[PDB]
Formats: C-alpha cells, sequence, structure tokens
C-alpha cells in the first residue's frame, strides 16, 4: 500500500 | 454518531469502463472526520482504490492512524469479492492510502467475473480509526  | 470508532460503507462507481480520471465518493463520518473512496484508473491497466482522510481540511496538525479492508463487491457471490487490508497513519501529507494497481482492469471490467452490472463497480470501504490527534483539542 502507498499514497496514491 | 459521527464519532464512531469504525463504520463500513459504499460507493458505486457509474460508467466504470469509461473512468478516465480519479472519482471521490461523499463522506463517511468516523472519529467525526471525513473518510473517502478514491478509485483511478492506472497504467484501464489496473483499478487504483484508496482510502481517503480529512483531505478538505487546511489543518497540517491532525493525525489519525486507522486499518481498513478495502473491498471490491461481486454482486453475483460475495465469497467472490476482492479484498486487500491497509494500516495507515493518515495526516496532510500522507492523506490517502491503498493499492495503484488493486486490481486488473480487464478482471473487474469482464462482464462474466460478477463485479460489473451495467458499468457499474461497488467499492467498500471497512474502517477502524484511532482517535485522532491534532483535531478537537
Amino acid at each position: 500500500a502507498h499514497s496514491s | 454518531t459521527s464519532w464512531r470508532s469504525e463504520a463500513t460503507f459504499q460507493f458505486t462507481v457509474e460508467r466504470f469502463s469509461r473512468l478516465s480520471e480519479s472519482v471521490l465518493s461523499p463522506p463517511c463520518f468516523v472519529r467525526n472526520l471525513p473518510w473517502k473512496i478514491m478509485v483511478m484508473p492506472r497504467f484501464q491497466k489496473s483499478v487504483g482504490f484508496f482510502l481517503q482522510c480529512n483531505a478538505e481540511s487546511d489543518s497540517t496538525s491532525w493525525s489519525c492512524h486507522a486499518q481498513a479492508v478495502l473491498k471490491i463487491i461481486n454482486y453475483r457471490d460475495d465469497e467472490k469479492s476482492f479484498s486487500r487490508r491497509i494500516s495507515h497513519l493518515f495526516f496532510h501529507k500522507e492523506n490517502d492510502w491503498g493499492f495503484s494497481n488493486f486490481m486488473a482492469w480487464s478482471e473487474v471490467t469482464d462482464p462474466e467475473k460478477g463485479f460489473i452490472d451495467d458499468d457499474k463497480v461497488t467499492f467498500e470501504v471497512f474502517v477502524q480509526a484511532d482517535a485522532p490527534h491534532g483535531v478537537a483539542w
């Protein structure tokens, strides 16, 4: 998971 | 109430096959903060799926740690719904978290898989958030  | 520590909300994206920009759901309040589902095409190619928290606020003092289950509903069989989990400390510089390649675009849009109907796809988020800091002092 990560930032857009 | 809006102070609830957790909630499950959904957002249905219409004209999905034609999606070309990021789309945001209306807000669901948890811990009195606005949480939203963000969907965006990534490279057609893949469906991007992120959870956003308190992005509108000009505040740079807030933070909220939360865990969540991001799921794309399979209307033909819920056990076929696809989900991924996240754990993240949300704050102004990292106000959203998720996967740019949550699912293959070809799979979600496959008319025989059960995720799309009338060019609509439903996204769901179950978020469990801790008490935020730097907000309602």
